[PDB]
């Protein structure tokens, strides 16, 4: 429960829910000085400054990137590409990273918890959750991430449902 | 004599029909080759994980 | 008739040896639990 | 002792015996999301989910293999290319690995001993037993295994018996 306190205290400032008729459908994430928002999530950004923007579309990677004003570039997530195997710290507890795939134990994951970042033991974002499929006792995840070259990579398992 | 079809086509006009119709095929095949190389390079960049 | 017979036997035996060689190349990569076919052999022998 | 009990705990979940008319002829392994079954073993897999799946055959490596359904993919074994010399585990006690040869002290290994996954000091499958020969006072085995490249390698000593 100690890692989930860290995730909630880092999401209290830098994560914004995308509300449609009050209902949560997704989360905009401000990482590295650029706003991120998925395509299929419908609604508006909770923050008033971020809602009045012109988000350039990128339909392949299921993202709608934007740019952050200069007074807000220090209040962003830090991120990295470095990802050894083991455990990472999601919003609902922990998430296993094995063979280049983020897996969460089952039950959790429904319509609405998309766009949530995955943190490491230092406090840096390594992935952004878009969707996932339930492989029985454990749910694989479809995320975007980065690599050592500096290239945005999206991983997508089979038959993933958009969250 | 007998008027053959394409009898008076005047090599200048053969050149204008070869360039403005065969050259557009050259444009579309180099566009298709460029698109194929771009798709393979994007897949090579996402081989990194 | 003998030209047609030699042509049929040659095409059938060459296709049989080609299928044997394609199976003998693609078999040690389909038996692994991940089935990660390398890209050049997937271009050559028409894999997934 | 102690080593065999965690192996029984693993085999109770994922190693499935085959059903000949009154007895057990062999054991289907589910590793990495790909069901494995030996050829000379004939019968029916105990699960009605794993029975209906049509298997592809590889006669050089003596194994039928089919695709695992998506729910079962998380509840599979794991496989390892790297094996150092020493001692590995097995359902009938321990197995020695020396000069690339899985050998077993004699008195054990008979008919109905096929498809049992040789585990390691962590719980990952390094080999699959298909039979063996009595090399004097200690029997060697005829297993399939994997290497660094991703190539299924079968080793077989002289005049082995299809168990």
């Amino acid at each position: 429960g100690k890692r989930q306190r860290m995730v909630m205290k880092l999401e209290s400032d830098k994560t914004f829910p995308i509300m449609l008729e009050g209902k949560i459908n997704g989360y905009a994430c401000v990482v590295g000085g650029k706003l991120f928002r998925p395509m299929h999530v419908e609604g508006k950004i909770d923050n008033d400054v971020l809602a009045a923007l012109k988000t350039k579309k990128a339909s392949k990677y299921d993202l709608e990137y934007a740019d952050v004003p200069q007074n807000m570039r220090a209040d962003t997530f830090k991120y990295t590409h470095e990802k050894p195997q083991g455990y990472y710290s999601w919003h609902h507890g922990a998430v296993q990273y094995e063979n280049g795939r983020f897996t969460v134990p089952k039950g959790v994951g429904a319509k609405g918890d998309s766009g949530r970042p995955i943190l490491d033991n230092q406090g840096r974002v390594v992935a952004i959750v878009l969707g996932g499929v339930n492989e029985g006792s454990r749910t694989a995840l479809s995320v975007v991430m980065w690599n050592e070259k500096g290239v945005t990579v999206k991983y997508t398992p089979e038959n993933c449902e958009q969250w | 004599h007998a008027q053959t079809f394409t009898a008076a086509v005047s090599k200048t006009a053969w050149t204008w029909l070869t360039s403005l119709l065969g050259g557009s095929a050259v444009i579309i095949i180099i566009g298709l080759v460029l698109a194929t190389i771009v798709a393979m390079y994007v897949l090579t960049n996402q081989k990194h994980n | 008739s003998i030209c047609a017979a030699i042509a049929t036997v040659s095409v059938a035996a060459s296709t049989w040896l080609f299928c044997r060689s394609r199976v003998a190349c693609l078999t040690p990569y389909r038996l692994t639990p991940n089935a990660r076919i390398p890209f050049c052999l997937a271009v050559l022998c028409c894999a997934r």
